[PDB]
């Protein structure tokens, strides 16, 4: 492609962003000046992400042109790079373009990113045999096809309507693999895939994940938001170092007691009773056993590494597992029925503590953990051993705040009032319970909230 | 307080990263979830702010994403907020700023 005559800048790249642009990469003053055929061919790369770009037009003249980033502009037609032969490398992540047609004969290209564009049809892409990098995800492709002859591609990823696999067959090339939010059952084909090194594939209706079992060279695996129960298979990856499995249906961890290079492992959303497969996965800094059917969490205490650990929506009542945990600086465990913080004393680094929705009646331990800039104490709840009913009944008060002082109750039943340390009801008649709130705003080094619950006291006849 | 029912890891990201884009960083997640629909969103430089797209947020699962290459000698730290919201578009937590520092690569 080549202007006719030597033209102004601003009548060859229409596009007031990209005229601007091209002015400082031809080294002019301003888009009115005239540039030649010659001035245009000694532009080999184009940096212009960011430019607010709505048209390429003009960029054809740019014949020699290797490498370009287009990423996050307004870009609809792609028609002006149909002649670039000489394109290694392009970027053009976050556009509005749905035609592809006119990177057919780009077989040179290396390198193309796509990522959240308007792409349905990828049949342009099947003779781009040379690609090694290809991103396709946040786009509305089902088929496919079109891929089964990129035999040279490392890095793949695309969506999100895709439920035929069997393409990727021949793609034996591929080192990491992110086909996260498609419609993928059937993983069989991945089994073909023995170069595989890290596999996304989040937000699928997965349930079998045997044909994993030979892809050993796997260091990364997600496998969040599927139909997962039996796990068996995981336990041939000696390799992984990062594994998602939140948001399933399992049940038994021992497949993953032998995986020791596990270093971030997430594990919530699921059906765990029991941790004790986790005992010796020592190199943890990361875990997560949020929304479980947990009680014994005994086997943590090994983890000496931890620095981020969820147990939040459990039913662990002992807390004190995690007391030699040092590293922590982030321990969320709201939602359970822990009463009992002493151990908690410990934590000197811990920076976000969540602790909402307990049986926290006293602060006192938390006094020293002034690193703390996120704090949640709302919401606690407990029932005291039952006392006898009597026409009076006391009862001490037990709430203590951080600094040692007794809270005094917000409410309390039956007509009941506090001299402290004493709440009292005087009861007519024999009542099941008597109960008090309370809410206390607090902060604790610089995590601020509202230390809040009810007490329930049962009274035997 | 401001943690309100947030669940959020630290988010660190080495430069020069190679490969494939996008890439997870973490899952924002609000316990508000439980009683109720909960939406997404980040608000910030690096995010819908100049330089805008380089951190991304999926609105219905919050995981929060990385688009391209970071260079920590020209930008070393980014500061976002995650939001959080109902179907109504009202707030179901107070912003979190969440911090992003570029490590070494
Ligand atoms: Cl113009
Ligand atoms: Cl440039
Ligand atoms: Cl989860
Ligand atoms: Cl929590
Ligand atoms: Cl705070």
């Amino acid at each position: 492609a080549t202007i006719t005559q030597d033209t102004p800048i601003n009548q060859i790249f229409t596009d007031t962003a990209l005229a601007e642009k091209m002015k400082t990469v031809l080294g002019k003053t301003n888009v009115t000046d005239t540039v030649s055929q010659t001035d245009l061919d000694q532009v080999t790369t184009l940096q212009a992400d960011r430019l607010g770009i709505k048209s390429i037009d003009g960029v054809e003249y740019l014949n020699n042109l290797t490498q370009i980033n287009f990423s996050n502009n307004q870009l609809t037609d792609i028609t002006p790079l149909k002649n670039l032969t000489k394109l290694v490398d392009i970027l053009m992540n976050n556009n509005q373009i749905a035609d592809i047609t006119p990177l057919a004969n780009l077989t040179n290209l290396t390198g193309l990113t796509l990522f959240n564009n308007q792409i349905t049809d990828i049949d342009p892409l099947k003779n781009l045999t040379n690609l090694n990098r290809l991103e396709l995800s946040s786009n509305t492709i089902s088929d496919i096809s079109a891929l089964s002859g990129l035999t040279s591609l490392q890095q793949l990823n695309f969506g999100n309507q895709v439920t035929d696999l069997k393409p990727l067959a021949n793609l034996t090339t591929l080192e990491r693999l992110d086909i996260s939010s498609n419609k993928v059952s059937d993983i069989s084909v991945l089994a073909k895939l023995t170069n595989l090194e890290s596999l996304i594939a989040t937000n699928n209706q997965i349930s079998d994940i045997t044909p994993l079992g030979i892809l050993t060279n796997l260091d990364e695996l997600s496998l969040n938001g599927n139909q997962l129960k039996d796990i068996g298979t995981l336990a041939s990856l000696t390799n992984l170092t990062d594994l998602d499995l939140a948001n399933n249906q399992i049940s038994n961890l021992a497949p993953l007691s032998g995986l020791t290079k596990l270093t971030e492992l997430k594990l919530g959303a699921n059906q765990i009773s029991n941790i004790s497969p986790l005992a010796g996965l020592t190199a943890l800094t990361n875990l997560e056993l949020n929304e479980n059917q947990l009680e014994d969490i005994s086997p943590i205490s090994n983890l000496k590494n931890l620095t981020y650990l969820t147990l939040y929506f459990n039913n662990i009542s002992d807390i004190s597992p995690v007391s030699s945990l040092t590293k922590l600086q982030r321990l969320f465990f709201s939602n359970n029925k822990v009463s009992d913080v002493s151990s908690l004393a410990n934590l000197t680094n811990i920076n976000w503590l969540s602790a909402g929705h307990n049986q926290i009646s006293d602060l006192t331990p938390l006094a020293n953990l002034t690193r703390i800039t996120q704090l949640g104490l709302n919401d606690q709840a407990w029932t005291n051993a039952p006392v006898n009913y009597k026409a009076n009944v006391s009862i001490p008060n037990t709430v203590k705040n951080v600094t040692g002082a007794l809270i005094a109750p917000a409410t309390i039943s039956d007509g009941g009032s506090y001299t402290e340390p004493d709440i009292t009801w005087n009861l007519p008649s024999y009542t099941n319970e008597v109960s008090y709130t309370f809410s206390q705003p607090v902060t604790i080094g610089k995590g601020t909230t509202t230390f809040s619950g009810t007490v329930t006291q049962p009274l035997k006849a | 307080g401001p943690l309100g029912s947030w669940v959020i890891p630290p988010i660190s990201c080495p430069e020069n990263e190679k490969g494939e884009f996008p890439k997870n960083l973490v899952q924002i997640k609000s316990n508000r979830d439980k009683e109720t629909k909960v939406f997404y969103s980040i608000t910030g430089q690096g995010a819908d702010k100049p330089p805008v797209g380089v951190f991304i947020i999926e609105r219905e699962t919050g995981w929060l994403k990385v688009t391209q290459p970071l260079d920590r000698e020209a930008i070393a730290k980014y500061i976002l907020y995650s939001h959080a919201v109902s179907s109504n578009g009202n707030a179901v937590e107070d912003p979190m700023e969440i911090v992003i520092t570029v490590t070494d690569a």
